[PDB]
């Protein structure tokens, strides 16, 4: 499942390691 | 899990963008900075005939002056909100520029087009001049952010096409900054019968 940026609240797919937008990094 | 929507405010410096996503308080308050960006993210929430929806506007941190925003700002948008200032004429020359930046990356996404300041006497963007929208599914609406005069115009509009319900509506207004000017009842009545007019030509 996908998950919610902490920093951007931008959200990624389960797969990205850091966020496609603002490049943070997943806790 | 709650619904929300990634909303781009974008549009040339000086047009009141910031001014303007901050009416919202609790957006305001809850506010997100993104350094590598340069970003604010206010997460305004609206409450609907069908429960809450959340957008997440980005605001940018004045870098729109010195060229086009980085992909990085514009990635993952749902939603757009162009802004230009209707005392600057050359901003609202610029709105094409920023819909082309927009739809490189975001596609067809639902964009309102918005006029801001229309609180200010001396206008000088009126409504037979505003055609930028007509041409693709753009909806525009005047607004003035310091009097709060038709904030909720554009979320509504977004939250109709993103929801895909034309009879979404909001249970109440947001909790707003009180407005700093007063917008006259019957400019606002005159401005508002001038884009019918034109929207039949
Ligand atoms: N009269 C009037 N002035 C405004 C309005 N919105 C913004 N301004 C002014 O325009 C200037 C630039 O606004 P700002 O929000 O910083 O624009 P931004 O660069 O697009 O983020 C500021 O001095 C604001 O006070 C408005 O609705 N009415
Ligand atoms: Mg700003
Ligand atoms: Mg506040
Ligand atoms: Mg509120
Ligand atoms: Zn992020």
């Amino acid at each position: 499942g996908t998950w919610d940026c902490d920093t951007c609240l931008v959200q990624n797919k389960p797969e990205a390691v850091k966020c496609v937008a603002c490049e943070t990094p997943k806790p | 899990p709650q619904v929300q929507f990634k909303l781009v405010l974008v549009g040339d410096g000086g047009t009141g963008k910031t001014t303007f996503v901050k009416r919202h308080l609790t957006g305001e308050s809850e506010k997100k900075y993104v350094a590598t960006l340069g970003v604010e993210v206010h997460p305004l929430v609206f409450h609907t005939n069908r429960g809450p929806i959340k957008f997440n506007v980005w605001d940018t941190a004045g870098q729109e002056k010195f060229g086009g925003l980085r992909d990085g700002y514009y990635i993952q948008a749902q939603c757009a909100i162009i802004m230009f200032d209707v005392t600057s004429r050359v901003t609202y020359k610029n709105v094409p520029n920023w819909h082309r930046d927009l739809v490189r990356v975001c596609e067809n996404i639902p964009i309102v087009l918005c006029g801001n300041k229309v609180d200010i006497k001396d206008r000088k963007v009126k409504a037979k001049s505003i055609v930028f929208h007509r041409k693709k599914n753009l909806q525009y609406y005047d607004i003035s952010a310091k009097s709060n005069y038709n904030f909720e115009k554009p979320f509504l509009w977004l939250a109709r096409k993103l929801i895909g319900d034309p009879n979404l509506e909001f249970v109440a207004m947001p909790a707003l900054a009180p407005p700093e000017v007063v917008m006259d009842p019957a400019l606002a009545a005159q401005y508002e019968h001038d884009l019918e007019v034109a929207q039949t030509t």
